[PDB]
């Protein structure tokens, strides 16, 4: 990566534009129910987790790891760090949404 | 389905060297790569860094005396430890992070290095 790698204890990940990775199966049926999706029982919402596994972050967010090597993503505008991925909130609402859709 | 397969530890006279290991499946390419240690009384800690393109960081307390290294095709982590002491004594542990938007951080199981006298 970039000449340093951590910046004050805390490794910053970044993607390239040309950079491919396929998540297992495995890794979006447990996203699945992270997000309150039944992958056995609502097939018909899955579509969700299968975009929501490798949604893109905004420019202002990276992945890092801490000096324990814990994932976490940082906003780099404010300073803000969370556990989760930005944009599982609201996956997670999406999903509540369209259930009562379908329904 | 990464599944890391850790080896290269055990017990070790103080001054002498290991070189420990972690491998996953072929078809994985990975974005950083690292070994980490939890010492007796300490929680997980960094020990080496190691990014696609092959730059390195360590920790102070390591940097002289071990070395990170990977494979052509990013799917293995190496660590050269030389000179040990008696205060390297831990369970070590390799990570390894791919990334399509959201990360993907997968550990090995776990490799105990003790180096005595």
């Amino acid at each position: 990566a970039g000449r340093p790698l951590r910046i004050g204890d805390q490794l910053v990940l970044e993607e390239d534009y040309d950079e491919t990775y396929i998540p297992s199966e495995q890794e979006i049926l447990e996203f699945a129910r992270e997000i309150g999706i039944d992958p056995i029982k609502e097939p018909e919402l899955m579509w969700l987790a299968r975009e929501g596994i490798v949604a893109p972050l905004p420019g202002e967010w990276k992945p890092c790891q801490d000096i324990t090597g814990d994932i976490y993503y940082f906003n780099f505008a404010n300073g803000q760090s969370m556990w989760d991925h930005p944009c599982d909130e609201h996956y997670r609402s999406l999903v509540i949404q369209e259930r009562a859709k379908l329904s | 389905q990464v599944q890391l397969q850790e080896s290269g530890g055990g017990l070790v006279q103080a001054g002498g060297s290991l070189n420990l290991s972690c491998v996953a499946s072929g078809s994985s390419h990975f974005n950083s790569m690292g070994w980490y240690r939890q010492a007796p009384g300490k929680q997980r800690d960094l020990v080496a860094d190691i990014s696609n393109d092959g730059v390195t960081n360590y920790a102070d307390s390591v940097k002289d005396r071990f070395t990170i290294s990977t494979n052509n095709a990013k799917n293995a982590v190496y660590l050269q430890m030389n000179n040990l002491k008696p205060e390297d004594t831990a369970v070590y542990y390799c990570n390894a992070v791919a990334v399509a938007g959201r990360a993907f951080s997968y550990w090995g199981q776990g490799t105990q290095v003790t180096v005595s006298s």
